[PDB]
């Protein structure tokens, strides 16, 4: 039920969690030797990048249909870790998301917090596939259109194959969840592939008779095991 | 099983391997 | 040379077979092996995975509307609330999951199931529900004192937030058959209800109504046979750009 | 922990429970863990010896039966006075696993996919039914397929120089035989095959969203190699795949609404349930209705 | 020094260097030796095990492809009245591999070559088109192909007792069957063919340049082994190589310009680059400009 | 006799395919083996070898002019000299070398490649160089404090008449790929660039403008894969003297 | 390959014949036997009951 | 007997179970 | 690897020498 975080600089403390999620029981690590492909020497910048960084929050409110973020690009601008991204040509990292929301005990609402490897959004009622804006958000992030189909013609109701947790307001205030590497490539370029997509989706809508109060979403994390190759001149999105 | 064949992706398929873990899936808790 | 002759079968193709065939590039290399988390080998690791159950299948639920049963204080004792549907095979609350979805591309079935429900009210909120499974044989019970003489779980809100009932594996043939008839002898699996064993109880500056989550899947004791085409999806057209791969 | 399973799992005898701090019937769905409540801890129980084997799920077995992937129709004929946009006694087809709906489904139940792919050639033919034919007889034709890869050079006309197939492999085979039958290896430049992609596939903005050029197989070239007849024929050819020395990675919620396009995931669903946007299942009157209850008579 | 290289090479880490004397990228071009500075010499590296295969660049997998050498049309009709130039129901081949671009090209990247050859016949036939003519259906005929020496006597005619074959091989294969095969031996006078060869064949000063005679595989004579039928048809035969067991000797700069001639290595060019004689490459606007630069937005 | 059966692919003609066939000539005894000089068994021995870039490929250069880049004395500091693309499959400077044409007959290819350039002018001539190699993302750079944050080296000329920059391979896949896109994340390879770091200084009886010559080669950690028709060679027609074959 | 040649009786269908043949469904596990009374191996066995 | 398919019940008729009890029809009794 | 043909030139393909020597041709020098 209680957990505390410690990474470089920065330390979080919890004292209604629900145990925490590693995704398919693993940790991340750096690149051994027999699965390397890049000759340079890699570079490495622990503590600078290996931190928790926290977005804007978000308002839950009664017709909210719910949210998502995509990994890497909601960080590409941040501190050392977006520095790093703009100056090299490969990079590699895991994550570890913390997603926190509080409110009373005459409160009642659950979201499902998930992480989806390999996103690919379908677009409603058209031929034309999505176009480079309506997939490269940023630190901003998106909401779901229909989110019962997860903007891709499947369904939430099979959703729990994913890496996930809940936040339940009667039960718990914060969701925790550990992601290794996931791709078909040792490392990859961070400005054209993302390889984790973060949805939140409020299944029970929230719901009180007491005084009425604005109630946020806020999300952080926390890249680990970072390495990054092919050094040349910063190059933006 | 026959195989003339030099290059060892010619073969027929496999389907002898009964090992599992549900719990990467089903228990993914610390 | 050897002598030799043909036998029925000779020169057919069957979409089934298992035979080694001519490489189309010698000598080629591929790409070296490396750790991917998540691998999958059998189908049944998939399927003892909960997923949510869609019970609120009716005309005036919408999207999202559908995965929740709400509840709410009565002013009589001993109530119905909802009834389940086990028919596996057909369409209804089991279908889009992940147990209904991998069932459907077999025929035959054994071994047992587990619903599980979640409890979404407030903190303050109070109660205590009866969770009943019905073997096969005559109607649905629709009165607490003929449910709760089947299989049956006493449920009390609390720090724990749910529930598991155990569906057991309960029939005279060694599978069960997805014959498209329900009320068959190899088929029909019985029914879950559910009864107040109390009230729900909410104080004045808790909201009014309550939800329910409810989930389901296999143990360990399930097995699946006779592969078929899944009746979940079709076709009566080439799709959009289909001749530009040919262009 | 990763152990061998060969059969579903036995059951064993189970006695009356009365115990304090105890309670395997409840469980913390927020962990995001399954239920691990088993049937001893909620009913009385007796021993059962369980025989049912498992082996018709394993994944080489669900994967590995042959699918059709392509079918193309032509006219076998002198072409002199054709349009441009005939395909004039032979055609091209760039190889994929998205135009038939039952393969695409099973293959989309997963992230990443390695394999080799086995392929069978289908061919069939008839007259043409104008007004002037009469049936002739059937003409046992010889056929050329020949595999290029992604992006490479095609050949332009039933008679070109390029069907010399140098390095090109190139299969020769005749309407009588039976299906002509090749083994593509695992071709990727990456460990495995990504089955969705969420990015693009160049440098600049303006690339195509979902597609990444290196899952592509190849191209497949066709041709019959007689001259035309004085007379037109109508030539179908099949080609179906099988994949086999299957590993897959990270399952995924199936498919439920209808498929659009072969180029991306979008979708619009059936205009009522089932598979409507808004109401995947169909409808019943009430949470209280059971739709085929059994009558007593 | 000679070693068995199954897989490329692995890198090493290193560290900084600054030392006096030492300096490994530099060379001396003048000499005729390729430079020997390392990548762990010019940058720092990290340590890389690599399991990358050589075997597809093996000179045996290279070269023993199959490859189209000849394709010869004929009219199986009555010839009586035909004049002197026909085809009449047969035909004579001196084989070579200078006909078809593809394969001389590839066997052109070395001066001397030695291989046994593996041979395969194709065959196809159409009714032919005039307008007194129906199609009719396919006859299921049989061929006979005779080996012959260079400079040997041939037939003269389709019925010639020359064909009674006493001692030269003949093949005898139909139609309907699967594609003729079989293998001719290396049959050089020398150690190893010559690819080029720069000399005359001959005593006296009028004999050909560039040919040389023991190179010669030999003649293949073919004809249909049937009498003619009351219609006209068009046959068709197309014959390929792969050479096999092969060992190979001082590789040469690649052919650039177009080919001109079997019997030569005359040359012309294109009009305009690539491959013009006054430019192979084509051009840009200055050594300064980028031709697929990438552009940002 | 044997029972058997025929297999799909029966009677089929590949040309990929390895199996032994009937000897034309039984008991012919083929030419002893002698020693001949410079035996090759594997390309990648081939494409070891340097060989000269076509650099200069202008309109105005013609024949034996494209083979060199000539240089002389600046008024202003940091000034570019000359680019290279680097897309090895494509037309350019690199397509009509032993590495550009093997290369052109597979379709994957991975490893390190060096560069190695000569000087040509006069002993009394001085100067020194930047060669710079950028890995992909963005433009070309064209500054000189833009390009050497890539990998570069800086060369004196001297007794030592040559210099070699190494292209490391930097790459996330195992594999390149020859798809027809410049611009693909699969393919682009980066850009190689020259820059002056001081100035070409000679004196009055020295000519006043000096020629480099531009060569590459692979190391031995290349590798190819995926064999092709090349596209360096075509016909439209029969050759001149392909009917006398026939006569 | 392997030199072979044909004899009479190749392609005939023969109903009395006895060989291995192709499986419709591969990796299929068939419902375990259990113990059921009266099994008959010989029909000279049902011959002798009056 | 040849028999080159993985699945058991491919193979061909098995005749060689000359095992008997008529006993069981003929004399059912105590 | 099948072959029941008396001359030794009859068999198929040999694609096992992996010897090499790359310095005759990068490295002819004294």
């Amino acid at each position: 039920r209680v957990l505390q975080l410690k990474l470089g600089n920065s330390a979080i403390v919890t004292q209604e969690a629900a145990n925490y999620c590693c995704a398919y029981g693993e940790w991340p690590n750096y690149l051994p030797d027999h699965e390397a492909v890049a000759i340079d020497k890699p570079t490495q910048p622990e503590t600078a990048t290996d931190r928790f960084y926290t977005l804007r929050s978000v308002k839950w409110e009664a017709g909210s249909t719910g949210w998502w973020w995509k990994l890497p690009d909601a960080l590409n601008n941040i501190g050392m870790f977006g520095q790093n991204v703009q100056h090299h040509y490969l990079y590699r990292s895991g994550f570890l998301i913390h997603v926190q929301c509080n409110a009373t005990k005459f409160h009642q609402g659950a979201l499902l917090v998930v992480a989806i490897p390999e996103h690919q959004r379908g677009a409603h009622n058209t031929n034309t596939s999505p176009g480079f804006d309506d997939i490269m958000k940023g630190e901003e992030g998106g909401t779901f259109n229909h989110p019962y189909v997860l903007d891709d013609g499947t369904s939430l109701a099979c959703a729990t194959i994913f890496p996930h947790q809940w936040i339940n307001l009667r039960t718990n205030n914060s969701a925790t969840i550990v992601l290794p590497w996931m791709n078909a490539a040792p490392m990859d370029f961070p400005l054209r592939h993302n390889q984790w997509t973060l949805a939140i989706i409020p299944v029970v809508p929230l719901g009180t008779r007491t005084m009425s109060s604005m109630v946020p979403i806020t999300v952080s994390i926390a890249p680990m095991c970072c390495e990054f190759n092919g050094l040349r001149h910063a190059i933006t999105q | 099983q026959i195989n003339f064949y030099k290059d060892s992706y010619a073969a027929s398929a496999s389907k002898q391997d009964f090992s599992q873990d549900p719990s990467k899936f089903t228990e993914p808790v610390v | 040379g050897v002598p030799t002759y043909l036998l029925p079968g000779s020169g057919q193709f069957l979409t089934t077979d298992d035979h080694s065939s001519a490489p189309v590039l010698p000598c080629f290399n591929p790409t070296p092996e490396m750790h991917i988390p998540g691998q999958v080998r059998n189908m049944l690791e998939v399927v003892q995975v909960e997923s949510m159950m869609e019970i609120n299948n009716t005309e005036s639920a919408v999207g999202m509307e559908r995965l929740k049963v709400d509840i709410s204080a009565l002013t009589d004792v001993d109530q119905l609330l909802f009834n389940i549907p086990l028919d596996i095979q057909l369409d209804g609350p089991l279908r889009n999951t992940l147990v209904g979805n991998i069932s459907r591309y077999y025929t035959h079935w054994s071994g047992s199931l587990e619903m599980t429900f979640m409890f979404c009210g407030s903190f303050m909120a109070t109660g205590k529900l009866i969770l009943c499974y019905t073997p096969p044989g005559g109607s649905c019970p629709t009165t607490r004192e003929t449910a709760m003489l089947g299989t049956h779980v006493v449920w009390d809100f609390g720090l724990q937030s749910s529930v598991t009932l155990i569906i057991p594996w309960i029939s005279g043939s060694h599978y069960r058959m997805f014959n498209n008839d329900a009320k068959s002898t190899n088929a029909n699996v019985g029914y879950v209800t559910c009864f107040m064993q109390t009230n729900l109880i909410v104080p004045s500056e808790s909201s009014d109504t309550c939800s329910l989550i409810g989930f389901i899947a296999a143990k360990d004791d399930f097995s699946l046979r006779l592969m078929r085409d899944s009746p979940d999806i079709g076709q009566l057209d080439h799709l959009h750009a289909a001749e530009a791969a040919y262009q | 922990i990763e152990s061998i399973i060969k059969t579903a799992t036995d059951t064993v005898k189970s006695e009356i429970n009365a115990e304090l701090g105890v309670v395997p019937s409840l469980n913390a769905v927020e962990t995001g863990a399954t239920s691990n409540t088993e049937p001893e801890e909620a009913i009385q129980t007796r021993t059962v010896i369980n025989q049912h084997g498992v082996s018709e799920t394993l994944v080489e077995n669900f994967l590995s039966r042959a699918a059709l992937v392509s079918k193309r129709s032509f006219e076998y004929k002198d072409h002199t006075s054709s349009a441009a946009q005939t395909d004039k006694n032979f055609f091209k087809w760039t190889i994929n696993t998205r135009s038939f709906v039952q393969l695409r489904r099973k293959l989309e139940l997963f992230t990443y996919l390695r394999f080799d792919a086995e392929i069978t050639i289908l061919t069939t033919v008839a007259v043409n039914g104008s007004s002037n034919n009469t049936y002739v007889g059937l003409p046992d034709l010889t056929l050329q397929a020949m595999f290029v890869p992604t992006g490479a050079l095609t050949p332009e006309k039933q008679d070109s120089f390029h069907w010399q197939s140098g390095s090109n492999a190139s299969v020769f085979f005749k309407i009588s035989d039976p299906p002509a039958r090749m083994t593509i290896p695992f071709m990727c430049i990456n460990s495995a095959y990504s089955v969705f992609y969420d990015g693009f596939a160049g440098f600049e903005k303006s690339g195509l969203y979902g597609i990444n050029p290196a899952d592509t197989i190849g191209n497949l070239c066709v041709r019959i190699v007689n001259e035309h007849q004085p007379v037109g024929f109508t030539v179908t050819v099949r080609v179906y795949m099988k994949p086999k020395h299957i590993k897959a990675w990270a399952p995924r919620p199936p498919r439920t609404l209808p498929y659009m396009s072969i180029a991306n995931a979008n979708y619009k669903g059936k205009g009522r349930a089932p598979n409507a946007l808004n109401a995947i299942i169909g409808n019943r009157d009430s949470v209280k209705t059971m739709p085929h209850n059994i009558v007593t008579t």
